[PDB]
């Protein structure tokens, strides 16, 4: 009536399937895994035979009864008159593919009865923590079962398939009549070309050394993203508050000093270049800002996953200054919470099909080099994030390092690796007295 | 689900008649591969120099 | 040892407190909810007692057991007797919200354990249902509950509410018409212009080489501010005692001479001064100063805490060359210890609102480049403090390398980092006899 | 578990080759000897046909009894009952030399430990014996095991071998189309020579910094590969899905930009190039790709043999970016992770006897150096993957790092190392625009 | 972690007692007062018992280990005047 269900009789019918049919061993294997079985012996069993269906191939009875002697455990999982026993019985030849998926959907049910006992286990004495993490950790178990098995229409295809798919995206594509941004648009047209727009399965990156214009450039992208872009967007401010945020952005889209803004002084024009750049925002309803320090990539994933069936879908990203982001397991070693963000960075732009722009910081190595322009190697930490991406782009303005120059103004945006599009160096203009960058009708790059 | 008379069909779709490929086979493909590699080179080590 | 989770002290207690309260019950009502209890009569109770704080104000002893009595449910929900229990008992005090809270959250809990009871019962009961309608169904429960989350509060913060904070602020310093200084004053006149005054939440660090004048200079920041606000301001000397610091100090405000004071070789025009400066540092009762050692950040909170209650609130904090703060636990790994440092006294002066002053060092990479004038990759350790500062200012009086110099009592402050304003190059005076750093009229620079 | 270790069913093959192929005798001969063997019987066999290919020409089955009968050994062997077996068993394809390679090194490991027991035995019988006389026992036996070594490639070379290729040089060398080739054409004629092409039993490493264009090369080779042979060929990518690696495929056949294929600014002269190389790859069906992000070697096994038993054999395999290959059981410690997935990838490749192209990264240790040309131990983990392969190969394209270069353009593929031949450096042209190498028509190297 | 550090009504009975009056700051006193002495006898314990178990160790390793232990207790508690000193309770010294 009640019990972890399991067919025995299937599960040993696919065992002597295994034994007198020697020839289809991963037919079986498509769904049956070691420990898949409800019962052990039959584990042994099955890890002889696949160890030898590796190197030793032809084993139906006797031969594999030496590999299990060589080790010296006869009887210890039954024994061979059993395994004789086994052999004997089962005729069947039709179905082997099928008893084999229905005990690996038990195995599954099983499972998910041992998850759903350590969910009440750890309800009932979990041993210390703020339930906050609670919540997280029952979404957690969830999500992440969730990925390790939902994946079962994966497998190798054909050109004749792939090519169906490559060529949907190129008729749909080459169907709509449009420029040459297939994506988000950056507004800046000359960044654009390089780029086709931030294209939407990507972890943009965008480095500089501190006071350089990553938060503002990023800033800048995401409003002309969301004055264009008619879907929301996400601002993961970590470092500092909204309430700065959000001048610094009225500034850059009204084109008004920041202290005319935290002081009071300012006159009629700006008053209504703000009243209008105001009542812009407040009609579309886009930006979502948040404003908490610590977050881990769970809860990015989270936040991200709520605004999207709510608002439609997302369109883009922001993520201040990654190296804050944290995954308490990890956090013993730095170089792997790095990478662990990283991963699920690009899990999550993989997953809710958009960009994510991942600002981080860079290391004090260009600054004993003379050069000073950054390398995608300098990266703040664990180089995971100079693999991960699908374009990076740093920023170097002369005019912090060189005071002789005659190039001030001018922030030049060094792209250092894009595997989709070609590298670069783009050239624009700062005026941070608003916190703005510009496009730069200038002499030639 | 597709094979090579739907696809090339809706291929056609996209581009019109009369754009036939020149190539049709696997040898000569590389061979004017190599050729225009060649041509290509040389106006590139122009472009160095 | 192991029972279905659920508490009934905080729950009477809440019900009695709003039993004797009828001005606070919107801030629980937030908060808790009908089912949000395990045992029906209370269940009955708060539901009533939330339709009357609809419809009938007044409810506290009669009100509500007259309403249940027009429901026509008395002796339903216990007795008119056991409800006298409910309102004799429980008189506590306003740490009610707790309650309501914690209760909020247990049932969060035992919703998690009837829901892992569900998920088990799929599972002994599978019902002949597929992995494919099992699994999903099971996560989506999970991410349907997750969907409820009342704690609205964090990441799906709209942009309205920004505005409106914005807005805000802005009529904070609008409604104020004052001069171009909102933060707090330094008394350099030259310097709140590059700066707009000492922001309260943001990171200050000061820094310069072991004689360049950095304890001098953020001690007359600190007794300036001590001088015109009415507002308390620490000092963590971890490098020097207070009897030092204070005898600095006095030649400071006096203007005479350090060897004048100890030596008591000091004459009646300078012992007027000293009487004036002393007089006035006691009828304010405005300076506290912390000469301990090893300082780890809980401590400097703590000890930052408790003025901020006692005396009011604060204003300013200074903290002299963090490079003694230790943190032990990090005490291998020096650049991970200097990180925690620096995010510690950021997240302080985020909490208390009020500036910090973070005095550094730097490292010997400028004597090999002939400039000497530093920039931020000179931070003595971590490169977090580039990171997460909002305004370096360093020190560079030039004196003291080229002997053969026409800058001679000129002491200039780079400021080479700033989010909310610009950079440049302040200049000074330097009068060190009397360890103080004067306003400078003089040419363009 | 404990035996002498000695191959009989491969060694039977090999003799019934012998039997049913009069012509390959020499290169087998020139690797096995009659002492190689194992059991006596086989030796017998092995030098009848030693001698009688040196004269009688027809061995398969008869005249070997003939001269067995001429010398009077019959039943001696077995007999011909027992011979007939011979003929009968191995219908085997033309696998034979790796084979005799492996019954080579067997006998080698062989006579390794005979000579260990003979070693033995002498330490632990002095018979009235200085150690001198011992331990010069031991290293002149070792010496004269190592020495023979029927080996002459690796290492140098007496004058007799010199002369050799310097006199045929003046006399034979009209040999200028050096074809020799064993394996998957590359398609890089001036890469095939120092390679000898992929040898089909070994294991690739391609690897380079991620901005230098090594998947480039690594699609390249599976797309001749698809062509040339007949044969299928296998893309486990790892990185990024089908939808681009095909869309890069496609344009380094016709020679035309991912940008208009992506966009639609291509005309007719396109459009032809484009439906050529489609017809070409549809008509023969050989690649199948694999979009995954977290394989496991075993999972890999599964999908290579999946796909080994249905189309004849595979021809190649490629991993991209391999360090993201898992597997749970080793979550915790990277280094043996990685060692487990090189050893497994290395026995698949034994396995379906087919040459594994398998990814990695460089470290950033190149990077505080200005050679900047990778090397053996800048390989990113565990120190492993430079032995459980017969091959890498580098790459080093300099205008990445250089923009003044008149090296640009051009990209070579340094080959680190190769247990089966020479290393070298090719000198190949790069056009990412197209996304292609292409052979180098220009001066030496 | 209910039960492991007692139970629930034994929670509750530590909140029904003393009503007392403010007199924590000595109560605090002896309490820590006290544990450090207990930290005292142990340390003297082991170093006996360590005396008794050298584990190849001499005399002049071992009062080493005395003398840092004992000050490593002694500056560790020393400091305890420590704080932030209003502006008179300074000038006072100064
Ligand atoms: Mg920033
Ligand atoms: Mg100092
Ligand atoms: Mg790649």
């Amino acid at each position: 009536l009640k019990v972890p269900p399991h067919s025995i009789e299937a599960e040993q019918s696919v065992l002597g399937g295994l034994m007198l049919d020697n020839e289809r061993w991963d037919d079986v294997a498509e769904r049956v895994v070691a420990d898949d079985f409800y019962t052990r012996p039959h584990r042994h069993i099955f890890t002889e035979m696949a160890r030898l269906q590796e190197s030793g191939s032809p084993i139906d009875l006797i031969t594999l009864a030496e590999s299990l002697e060589r080790q010296g455990q006869l009887d210890s999982v039954g024994g061979f008159a059993y395994l004789a026993e086994l052999s004997k019985n089962t005729p069947s030849a039709a179905n082997i593919s099928a008893y084999a998926d229905i005990v690996r959907e038990r195995a599954v049910v099983r499972e998910m009865i041992s998850v759903a006992n350590e969910i009440a286990e750890a309800g009932f004495d979990p041993q210390g923590r703020t339930s906050e993490d609670l919540l997280d950790l029952a979404e957690s178990r969830v999500f992440k079962i969730a990925e390790s098995r939902a994946n079962k229409d994966e497998g190798p295809k054909n050109i004749a398939d792939v090519l169906d798919a490559t060529v949907a995206r190129i008729e749909q594509l080459f169907q709509q009549p449009h420029d040459g941004v297939t994506g988000v648009n950056t507004g800046y047209d000359d960044l654009n070309k390089k780029t086709a727009g931030l294209q939407p399965s990507d972890l943009i990156i965008v480095a500089a050394r501190p006071s350089m214009g990553k938060t503002t450039f990023a800033m800048n992208l995401v409003e002309n993203a969301a004055m264009l872009q008619d879907k929301p967007v996400l601002i993961f401010s970590l470092e500092m508050p909204s309430e700065q945020i959000m001048m610094r952005s009225l500034a850059s889209l009204s084109r008004v000093d920041q202290t005319k803004i935290r002081t009071g002084q300012l006159d009629d024009e700006d008053w209504a270049r703000i009243s209008g750049t105001m009542g812009i925002l407040l009609e579309k309803r886009n930006i979502y800002i948040d404003d908490s320090s610590g977050l881990t990539p769970t809860e990015v994933r989270s936040r991200a996953r709520r605004i999207a069936r709510e608002h439609g879908g997302i369109g883009l990203i922001m993520i201040d200054y990654l190296q804050l982001m944290r995954v308490p397991a990890l956090s013993d070693n730095r170089t792997l919470e790095i990478a662990e963000i990283s991963r699920s960075l690009k899990a999550l732009a993989k997953e809710l099909n958009v960009p994510v722009v991942a600002l981080s910081q860079l290391n004090r190595s260009l600054e004993q080099r003379a050069d000073k322009r950054p390398v995608n190697s300098d990266l703040r930490e664990s180089g995971s994030i100079e693999q991960d991406a699908d374009l990076i782009m740093f920023i170097y303005r002369d005019e912090v390092y060189h005071e002789n120059s005659d190039l001030k103004g001018i922030a030049e945006i060094i792209i250092g690796k894009q595997r989709n599009g070609p590298i670069g160096t783009v050239r624009l203009t700062f005026n941070g007295q608003w916190s703005r960058f510009d496009n730069y009708a200038g002499p030639q790059y | 689900m597709k094979n090579v008379g739907d696809l090339m069909q809706r291929l056609q779709k996209m581009m019109p008649a009369h754009i036939k490929p020149a190539f049709k086979t696997g040898e000569e493909l590389l061979a004017w591969q190599k050729e225009q590699g060649a041509i290509r080179s040389a106006a590139l080590e122009r472009e160095n120099r």
